[PDB]
């Protein structure tokens, strides 16, 4: 079902939002660990749009 | 010569230009009392100029009162309806093979939709154009042309 | 009416599906020297030309507003989304991501965007208040909400007994012609006595209104999991186009909704203050899709929007946002939506973060 | 500070596209807390 969509549709149709407001905020806030800075904000907010 | 200059003078002239009679095409129809040249102004398409988005709301109103819609679309935003208030222009008959043919001018910042003359007419001609009506699902024409339709649609 | 080809303007064509991957076939490759746009990464100067601004109002020339659902932004040519670095050893490990376009807005702030006004509508940026001649009209801001609760206001500088402004919020399929909640997809106020209107219905459930009201407006939807429950994507549509003398972006809207059938986002609210001062609740039921701020005009009537820092009663919450956050948030988000196109289109592969944010 | 799309190209883009890499290439059940370990992990190299 998921994984036989081609690649743009899975890619799109799973994950782009988070990526979205995720990389806004990450250049909004400027941090210095920016990998990090996103590790942390996705280990934290893992669940709540799945 | 200049749009306002020309049309003031047809707004002049109009009234002893064309005259309206019982037609051959369909009940009464705008014919021509004096020899029109090809290109110049035949008649304005006078009447209540509108929004688009009042159309509607105005076509069910006379859809309301079973009086019949006079509106001529002059642009994407704005209507000439002659059906309450309007001139002579309500009485042109369409043909497939006209002498007229409508544009919309600009003068002074406001549109006016004009029949001018496809061709040189003649005193007693019935005056006829494009209406360019949208294909439907049936009006018969009864224009007399050869090249006729045979629906408006 | 031909058949599924060329576009209906000779004066530029995108890509069909036939031809799919066809970048727009606009200007040249060989471009002049020019000097005005010869910009340099030494000098500081904002590319993005702002027209004259002239105290009475104005409007722009030769910019074709939105129609039959299809929206209309200002372009910049951005020759590289930048990853210059130095070279490699491995000649095929970074990708370029030649975009070759961006979404930049000509604004030095997030103002009322004039891609989105009916050609009867005047501006005066002045105090970036909105005017009209003839009937009503609608403008619109460059933000638009999706999420959390936020605030802004309006400022009325001139209500004739003939003037009438309206003013709230609007959902896109809004008819900019429209007096701001002729549709059900806006819910405004009347200014002459406060007077909730929505589906061109009014409703006196409001407190009254003045003619020198600085008037706040605080409104909350829910997060896009419950405006959702599912996937928020926003795969984005980018044409190129070369209008009379400048170049522009075209993007498809959404459709007229047929919807008639109450689902109110979970928790979404709509508040009205006179000055700082409760109005009181205007709609709580809200249907789903994103909304920004909206202005309507009646025949000459002059109002404003306005964002939080210079504000004049704000509210002290520590979770509502002005106009110029979600503003910025917005064009960063669109940023990150050029770039995500530009990425599925010239290299394989996507990936995303944890998906709760 | 550079500007948000040139700071992001900088500081997070490249990790990001092999990231995409993979995900396009293996398709996990969950790509949730694949990417969590992934930017986790590979950070190191883009620091
Ligand atoms: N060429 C044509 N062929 C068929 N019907 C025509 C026609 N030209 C005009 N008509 C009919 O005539 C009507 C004109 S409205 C005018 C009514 C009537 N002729 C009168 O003078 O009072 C239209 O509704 C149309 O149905
Ligand atoms: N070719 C055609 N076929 C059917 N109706 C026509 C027609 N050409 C004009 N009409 C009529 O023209 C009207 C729109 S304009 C009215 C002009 C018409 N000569 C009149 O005397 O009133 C319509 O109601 C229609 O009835
Ligand atoms: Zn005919
Ligand atoms: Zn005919």
């Amino acid at each position: 079902d998921l994984q036989s969509l081609p690649t743009r549709a899975y890619l799109d149709q799973t994950v782009v939002p988070i990526l979205l407001q995720g990389l806004a905020v990450l250049a909004k806030e400027r941090p210095p660990n920016p990998i990090e800075f996103l590790a942390s904000y996705l280990l934290k907010n893992k669940a709540q749009f799945e | 010569l200049p749009m306002p200059m020309r049309f003031r003078h047809l707004k002049k002239t109009s009234k002893e230009a064309v005259g309206v009679y019982r037609s051959p095409i369909h009940g009464r129809g705008l014919f021509c009392k004096r020899n029109i040249d090809a290109g110049e102004m035949v008649i304005e398409y006078a009447g209540i100029v509108i929004r688009s988005i009042l159309t509607d709301k105005r076509e069910k109103y006379y859809d309301s009162k079973g009086i019949g819609c006079y509106m001529f679309r002059i642009d994407d935003s704005e209507v000439v309806d002659a059906t309450m208030h309007g001139n002579a222009a309500r009485f042109i008959n369409h043909s497939c093979e006209p002498n007229c043919y409508s544009r919309v001018i600009n003068i002074d910042g406001q549109k006016h939709i004009v029949i001018f003359a496809m061709r040189k007419i003649y005193r007693g001609e019935e005056l006829t154009y494009d209406y360019k009506f949208p294909i439907e699902d049936k009006l018969p024409c009864n224009c007399g042309a050869k090249k006729c339709r045979k629906f408006l649609n | 009416k031909q058949s599924s080809a060329v576009s209906t303007s000779g004066n530029l064509n995108g890509g069909i599906a036939a031809g799919s991957s066809g970048k727009g076939r606009g200007a040249k490759r060989k471009q002049q020297d020019g000097g005005t746009t010869g910009t340099t990464k030494k000098a500081r100067s904002d590319p993005l030309f702002s027209a004259q601004r002239l105290p009475p109002h104005g409007y722009p020339l030769e910019h074709p507003f939105n129609k039959d659902g299809y929206r209309y932004i200002l372009a910049e040519p951005d020759p590289h989304a930048p990853d210059p670095e130095k070279l490699e050893l491995d000649c095929w490990a970074g990708k370029p991501i030649p975009g070759d376009l961006y979404r930049a807005c000509l604004y030095e702030r997030v103002l009322l965007a004039l891609h989105d006004r009916a050609p009867q509508l005047k501006i005066s940026d002045d105090r970036l208040t909105v005017v009209g001649e003839k009937g009503y009209s609608m403008v619109r801001a460059s933000h638009g909400v999706r999420k959390g609760a936020w605030y802004f206001e309006i400022t009325v500088d001139e209500m004739p007994p003939d003037t009438a402004a309206r003013l709230g919020w609007s959902q896109p399929l809004g008819n900019l012609q429209a007096p701001l909640g002729y549709d059900k997809f806006s819910y405004s106020w009347r200014s002459k006595k406060g007077t909730k209107f929505h589906q061109s219905i009014g409703k006196h459930y409001s407190s009254g209104y003045g003619q020198g009201d600085v008037l706040g407006f605080y409104i909350n939807l829910p997060e896009d999991t419950e405006t959702a429950k599912s996937l928020p994507d926003t795969y984005k549509d980018k044409a190129l186009i070369k209008f009379k003398s400048y170049l522009y972006f075209e993007e498809k809207d959404f459709v007229d909704k047929a919807e008639k059938s109450l689902k109110q986002t979970p928790h979404s609210e709509i508040i009205f203050y006179k000055n700082g001062v409760n109005q009181g609740v205007a709609y709580k039921d809200i249907f789903e899709g994103v909304y920004f701020p909206a202005i309507s005009l009646y025949k000459s009537c002059t109002v404003s929007i306005n964002f939080g820092p210079c504000f004049k009663y704000p509210p002290k919450d520590l979770t509502y946002r002005p106009m110029s956050d979600m503003g910025w948030g917005a064009v960063v988000e669109h940023t990150l939506a050029d770039v995500l196109y530009h990425v599925e289109t010239e290299v394989d592969g996507r990936r995303s973060p944890p998906w709760e944010p």
